[PDB]
């Protein structure tokens, strides 16, 4: 799983992989790697569970749309 | 199950064990918040 904000993220079908720098949620029978987002994962509990968890950051696809109209 | 299908190829076992929650219809986080108690309950019927 990912730790993101005190949350905990879980693939909703894929696997979590890394080439060495980065993080990416790819289905499990074909490496097709993708920008772990809210909607490949879904939320469940906090980070103090699960073993194995890591630090990392998860893009939201409609914070940036919403910033550029306020900015 | 990999290895029945082409070549083996790894995976840690607690993943593993989520992958055949989601088969049988149970969300992952489901075992990746009672891998312990799973763990426990594994081995105390092995031992049985
Ligand atoms: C694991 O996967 C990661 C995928 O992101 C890897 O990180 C990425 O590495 C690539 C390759 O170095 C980077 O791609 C290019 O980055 C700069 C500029 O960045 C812009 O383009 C990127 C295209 O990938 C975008 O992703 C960026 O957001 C940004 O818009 C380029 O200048 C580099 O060189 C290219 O451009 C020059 C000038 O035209 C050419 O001369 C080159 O030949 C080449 O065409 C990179 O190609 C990418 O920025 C980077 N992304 C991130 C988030 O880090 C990571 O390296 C990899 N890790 C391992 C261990 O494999
Ligand atoms: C779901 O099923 C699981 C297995 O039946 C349950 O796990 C059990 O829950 C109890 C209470 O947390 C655990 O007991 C705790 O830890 C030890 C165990 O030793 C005692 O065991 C029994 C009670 O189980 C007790 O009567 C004995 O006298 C022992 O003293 C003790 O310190 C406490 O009892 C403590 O409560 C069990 O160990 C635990 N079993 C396993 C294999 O982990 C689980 O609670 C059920 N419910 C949920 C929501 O998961
Ligand atoms: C995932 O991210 C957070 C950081 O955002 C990491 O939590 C941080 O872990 C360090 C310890 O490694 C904490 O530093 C120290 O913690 C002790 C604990 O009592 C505290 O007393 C000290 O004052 C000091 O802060 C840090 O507090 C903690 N930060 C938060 C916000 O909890 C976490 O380790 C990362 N997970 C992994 C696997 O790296
Ligand atoms: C990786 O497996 C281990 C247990 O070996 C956990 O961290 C390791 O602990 C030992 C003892 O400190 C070290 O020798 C290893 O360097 C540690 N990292 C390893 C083995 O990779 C750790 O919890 C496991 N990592 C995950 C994601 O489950």
């Amino acid at each position: 799983a990912i730790c993101h904000d005190g949350k905990a993220h879980f693939p909703r079908e894929g696997v979590f992989v890394s080439n060495g720098t980065h993080w990416f949620v790819t289905q499990r029978n074909f490496y097709e790697p993708q920008i772990i987002t809210t909607d490949n994962t879904f939320v469940s509990g906090n980070c103090d569970v699960v073993i194995g968890i890591v630090n990392n950051t998860v893009y939201d696809p409609l914070q940036p749309e919403l910033d550029s109209f306020k900015e | 199950w990999t290895f029945g299908a082409g070549a083996a190829l790894q995976i840690p076992f607690a993943m593993q064990m989520a992958y055949r929650f989601n088969g049988i219809g149970v969300t992952q986080n489901v075992l990746y918040e009672n891998q312990k108690l799973i763990a426990n309950q594994f081995n105390s019927a092995i031992g049985k």
